[PDB]
RNA sequence: GCAAAUAUUCAAAUGAGAACUUUGAAGGCCGAAGAGGAGAAAGGUUCCAUGUGAACGGCACUUGCACAUGGGUAAGCCGAUCCUAAGGGAAGGGGUAACCCCGGCAGAUAGCGCGAUCACGCGCAUCCCCGAAAGGGAAUCGGGUUAAGAUUUCCCGAGCCGGGAUGUGGCGGUUGACGGCGACGUUAGGAAGUCCGGAGACGCCGGCGGGGGCCUCGGGAAGAGUUAUCUUUUCUGCUUAACGGCCUGCCAACCCUGGAAACGGUUCAGCCGGAGGUAGGGUCCAGUGGCCGGAAGAGCACACGUCGCGCGGUGUCCGGUGCGCCCCCGGCGGCCCAUGAAAAUCCGGAGGACCGAGUACCGUUCACGCCCGGUCGUACUCAUAACCGCAUCAGGUCUCCAAGGUGAACAGCCUCUGGCCAAUGGAACAAUGUAGGCAAGGGAAGUCGGCAAAACGGAUCCGUAACUUCGGGAAAAGGAUUGGCUCUGAGGACUGACAGUCGACUCAGAACUGGUACGGACAAGGGGAAUCCGACUGUUUAAUUAAAACAAAGCAUUGCGAUGGUCCUCGCGGAUGCUGACGCAAU
RNA sequence: GAAAGAUGGUGAACUAUGCCUGAGCGGGGCGAAGCCAGAGGAAACUCUGGUGGAGGCUCGAAGCGAUACUGACGUGCAAA
């Protein structure tokens, strides 16, 4: 055979990211004393859309802790934030939607978003497009908080992890049909050369493991394994059950 | 071109001064071969290729 | 003198000899002109100047002579 | 390219150094008195005959007037 | 002159797409054009700048919001849980 | 009717590559060569002109080029922001700094 | 066999020799998205002159893009150079048996920088170089000129930028200017480390306004053409650059007085207003706008008269227009699950460390003055003959300029500027061909199959079915009119419900008329009833398959919460990732 | 005299796809939201005329492509 699509989107030839337009790393603040131990203040200056996601930024532009300059950061826009909002980072930041709180001062049951992972690490669940972590509990015997990500998992994350209290904006966004193979290629030449999608059915057995045959068909379990090699695992991976979800399965 | 770099102007410079049928006198020398110049190059049939 | 018109000699659509949207351009500009005329030679007070500017932009009016008529 | 107004101040951007010429030339209805320095050209229109010709006298000695 | 029975904002899209698909972003095409009431100014100037913000054209401030409604009911559940949430612990 | 060519060894109709007809003492016409719309400068308050400084394509407001009072304007932060930019920047900075003893007094 | 791209002919001249050269008269073609004028690439001397035995120019030659001998490419202002983008190379380090491979891995980082030396202090961020003759950009215009160079390289004139010092004058010292209520104004008007902001710097589409150029109309002046006859006629031209000053001040934006409902203002459309409209009055901005300087001495056009780049003279005026075409600009409106590049360079601002006189000294982003401006490209073609296709090959190859008529029109058809008649010629009209027509009666009976061709075709008025996702079908179908001439009517602007002047165009109707011809050339849908397939638009085997195939929106399934999923690497490591479940991945 | 097998290198000047930066696409036809007026209504909102100018809408110029004659040519103008 040759090799598969699967395998040549690894190389970096045409996959890569297509980020010229990019507005930077929408991320939180580098975590320091005066966020550790109070609140500093800043001001949001503009929500700039930010190509090739679906969530606006929001530059914010702090005051620098201890040189003498301006800092503009750059936030995942939390849906409420306006143009000269104050947003305050810290611990004893109120609980006002914008504000970005450690985990060990939102109350059970808050929405948080841009959850960080490593206390420091600047944000990483909830924060695409309109979707939320909820605080389920605390333990501080250990320092660890809980949280339901929008997948439906649920994370003890460090309770000294910041959040961004609020929930993403954008939020509904993919519930517009796009109606248009226009509309999708618009979509992802912004992302990445991954459309048109075509199908393995319709290949040749020389680069599918569908491909081939008087009629189009699989011709094999399309269930592959976990180890399957690579070029091998095409298909549906390691997968538990297929047709469609009824019942207490699709929970 | 019109816009052409010092080196290719430098370079054709020579393979012009390299086009001149041999000269009239060179012909008689003692024990000579050189008969005519075989090393003619034409701008329309052979392209210097640089 | 309007010879060499006609059904013969015509061979554009009305639109693309004379686009409706030029000819309700003038009209609008000319009954509009009219109507700021009257008001700041005061036969208009500004309550039915603005009546009959919304009747204007509406069209009721084909031409000047009948804005002139109407007011 | 720069035109002077007043005569006196004609006469002094004229007996000065860098003034390397006047042309002088007259035409239907005026004259035009053209006075050449390093950047700018310097030009008076000057309309009564006897003035034109006190001008004329007044340039500085040795200041080449050219009469075209 | 009433000039569509039906269709409205979806009748650009002629006689594509199916009745349904239609019908289920005519809902979407409207809200994401209307003017929503600005709280700064209290003007009807609000209109979407891009996807997710929302900006009024008098009093200069953008908003970030829903992405084809300025405020969605999710983030109106969410504002109130919040000031619950501080007010229950401020406390 | 007398076409035209361009003077330049630019053959493409870039932005940079503009050009404007003109009829010479000669009778004839050419090209002359024009800059491009700049859009000189904005309030980042508010996004609006900036009064009192023309539009210039950059390089051509360096000092050794424009007279200075072309390029500013005689007010504080003028030149840079606004008219009603500075008036509120000096009632803010004056109702807070107010505040802020306004404040030192309710600590009893 | 030399056959597409309509076309050639007559005198003359040179020459040993003329269809092929040159001149002149004629006749036609390209018909301005050109067979015209310039370039990018690529070519390399093909460019120009003088000559020429051969060869070549698929016939011919006196001829040439052939052969020989000479000539030709001038820059402070056009470029490259400078900056960065996609992206590339790399020092330290990590890998590799070694060639080679990795650039964010963070290492006393490659560069240190800034005031200062009569030395030292301060800062060191995200830290090298390369990368565009279409992106960003210090600065130039007009008229001449050579056999061949230049539009702006040379020449005459007029400027501009950068850099280097300096001299005179002026400006400020309430130390660091004045005016205005305000927007802001005046060509002068301290500022170190530090910080901030703007320009640079941005998608497509609709439509409106303006500016420049062209076109069109009329008058005036010059010359040319027509004239058996009619023609105040027809044709050509009547020009004004950068740069400096003044004036104006569009459409937006902004300021001051003032206080709006009986709501008003305004757009083709919007929209705007107690967060202050209408109004009165101001500011600023564009300008490819007006006047003046540049500048009539230049250029053109006529008119003469001088032998030999002579010289002399006259003119180089005045209005009006527009759904008009090109370029640009302004400001609205729209579209986006798409929001539409970076940096150099420049300007502005915050703060105010530190500074000085008034028999005189510290500044001055002001005026004028002096000097210097380096290296490389520069001729020519840019194509049915200078590029690639073994060619002087109907192929292919990125652009700018773009007149008149008809017409909706950058369709076609004819013309002017400009360019050509280069495609081997002579005789004849046989078959068979290739391209194009026409046919009585019949109209698919031919044929696998209405293949090919014919019929319809513009526009105005009327009418428009089944079916339908209620958007379409739809130009459905079926009808009628169309010329030319003479008129009638309607539709406006400016100036002082009327009067004066002007007005390029569109739309209705009537008469008269003709061998019933009128979208008179050109251009220009045949229609309907049903089935099968694919939803549609789109893409596909370059050189036999354009499709029912692929993509697609929609639906569904699977994996994955970073110590992870899918994938690449020989390794160190990397792609998705500037990512995070409304995400990535696999069907 | 092969079809092949292998070692090391050369090619994206054609073409394939992604990206960065520029250029380009007359004239017409249908008539979507929005806004205006008139008329109607207890209301909800409806009827009539405008305006507006949407759309991977449509006839079509330059462009790009290649269906049909299975036309010309087929030792061609041309290895399309
Ligand atoms: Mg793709
Ligand atoms: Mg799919
Ligand atoms: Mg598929
Ligand atoms: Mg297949
Ligand atoms: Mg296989
Ligand atoms: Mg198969
Ligand atoms: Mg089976
Ligand atoms: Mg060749
Ligand atoms: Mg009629
Ligand atoms: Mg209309
Ligand atoms: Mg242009
Ligand atoms: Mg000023
Ligand atoms: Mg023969
Ligand atoms: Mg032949
Ligand atoms: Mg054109
Ligand atoms: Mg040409
Ligand atoms: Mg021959
Ligand atoms: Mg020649
Ligand atoms: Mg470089
Ligand atoms: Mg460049
Ligand atoms: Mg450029
Ligand atoms: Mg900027
Ligand atoms: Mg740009
Ligand atoms: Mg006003
Ligand atoms: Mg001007
Ligand atoms: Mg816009
Ligand atoms: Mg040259
Ligand atoms: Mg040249
Ligand atoms: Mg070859
Ligand atoms: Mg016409
Ligand atoms: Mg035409
Ligand atoms: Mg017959
Ligand atoms: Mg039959
Ligand atoms: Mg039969
Ligand atoms: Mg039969
Ligand atoms: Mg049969
Ligand atoms: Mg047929
Ligand atoms: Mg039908
Ligand atoms: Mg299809
Ligand atoms: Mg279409
Ligand atoms: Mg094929
Ligand atoms: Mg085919
Ligand atoms: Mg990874
Ligand atoms: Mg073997
Ligand atoms: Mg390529
Ligand atoms: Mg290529
Ligand atoms: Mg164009
Ligand atoms: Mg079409
Ligand atoms: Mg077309
Ligand atoms: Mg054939
Ligand atoms: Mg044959
Ligand atoms: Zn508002």
């Amino acid at each position: 055979g040759r090799v598969i699509r699967a395998q040549r989107k690894g190389a970096g030839s045409v996959f890569k990211s297509h980020t010229h337009h990019r507005k930077g790393p929408a991320r939180f603040r580098s975590l320091d004393f005066g966020e550790r131990n109070g609140y500093l203040k800043g001001v949001v200056t503009d929500v700039i859309h930010d190509p090739g996601r679906g969530a606006p930024l929001a530059k914010v532009t702090f005051r620098h802790p201890f040189r003498y300059k301006h800092q503009k950061e750059l936030f995942v826009a939390a849906e409420g934030m306006y143009t000269g909002q104050f947003v305050y980072c810290g611990r004893r930041a109120t609980l006002s939607v914008g504000n970005v709180l450690p985990l060990r001062s939102v109350p059970e049951g808050g929405v948080i978003c841009n959850v960080e992972h490593h206390v420091g690490d600047r944000g990483v669940f909830a924060r695409a497009s309109g979707d939320y972590a909820i605080v389920i509990s605390h333990n501080p015997d250990n320092g660890t908080s809980r949280i339901k990500l929008p997948s439906g998992a649920k994370k003890i994350v460090p309770s000294s992890c910041r959040a961004m209290i609020g929930q993403v904006a954008g939020g509904g966004r993919t519930e517009k049909p796009m109606l248009k193979a226009g509309n999708a290629y618009h979509k992802y030449r912004v992302k990445r050369n991954s459309w048109p999608k075509v199908r393995g059915v319709a290949m040749n057995p020389v680069e599918h493991p569908h491909g081939g045959g008087n009629h189009q068909h699989i011709g094999h379990a399309s269930t592959v394994r976990r180890d399957a090699p690579p070029g091998q695992k095409v298909g549906l991976i390691a997968a538990r059950r297929t047709g469609r979800l009824r019942g207490q399965a699709a929970a | 071109p019109s816009h052409k770099t010092f080196r290719i102007k430098q370079k054709l410079a020579k393979k012009q001064r390299q086009n001149r049928p041999i000269p009239y006198w060179i012909r008689m020398r003692t024990d000579n071969t050189i008969r005519y110049n075989a090393k003619r190059r034409h701008w329309r049939r052979t392209k210097l290729g640089f | 003198k309007g010879r060499h018109s006609g059904y013969g000699k015509r061979r554009g659509t009305r639109e693309a000899r004379l686009p409706t949207k030029i000819l309700w351009m003038r009209r609008m500009r000319v009954l509009r002109r009219l109507l700021r005329k009257y008001r700041e030679a005061k036969k208009i007070d500004k309550h039915m100047y603005h009546d009959m500017y919304l009747k204007v932009k509406g069209n009721m009016f084909k031409n000047k002579r009948v804005l002139m008529e109407s007011i | 390219p720069k035109q002077i107004h007043e005569i006196k101040d004609f006469l002094l951007t004229a007996r000065r150094k860098d003034a390397r010429s006047v042309r002088i030339k007259r035409t239907k209805d005026a004259v035009k008195f053209k006075v050449r320095c390093s950047r700018y050209l310097y030009t008076l229109c000057v309309f009564d005959a006897d003035k034109a010709n006190k001008l004329k006298q007044s340039l500085p000695p040795g200041l080449s007037v050219q009469e075209v | 002159t009433k000039r569509t029975k039906k269709a409205g904002i979806v009748g650009k899209y002629g006689t594509r797409y199916g009745a349904s698909l239609r019908k289920q972003i005519k809902k979407m095409e409207v809200s994401q054009h209307s003017k929503y009431f600005c709280e700064f100014c209290g003007k009807f100037a609000v209109k979407r700048k891009a996807v997710g913000i929302w900006g009024c054209k008098d009093c200069g401030k953008v908003k970030a919001g829903g992405a084809y409604t300025m405020n969605t009911a999710s983030a109106v559940t969410v504002r109130s849980t919040i000031r619950r949430l501080r007010e229950q612990t401020e406390a | 009717v007398q076409r035209l060519t361009y003077r330049k060894r630019h053959s493409y109709a870039t932005k940079s590559n503009q050009t404007r007809v003109v009829k010479t003492p000669g009778g004839k016409l050419v090209y002359q060569y024009t800059k491009k719309r700049a859009s000189g400068p904005k309030c980042p308050v508010t996004g609006k002109k900036i009064q009192g400084i023309p539009h210039l394509r950059p390089t051509e407001y360096k000092r050794s080029r424009l007279s200075r009072n072309r390029r500013t304007v005689n007010r504080p932060y003028g030149g840079v922001l606004s008219g009603p930019a500075v008036r509120e920047r000096i009632i803010r900075a004056f109702l807070v700094e107010e505040q802020k003893i306004v404040k030192k007094v309710l600590k009893i």
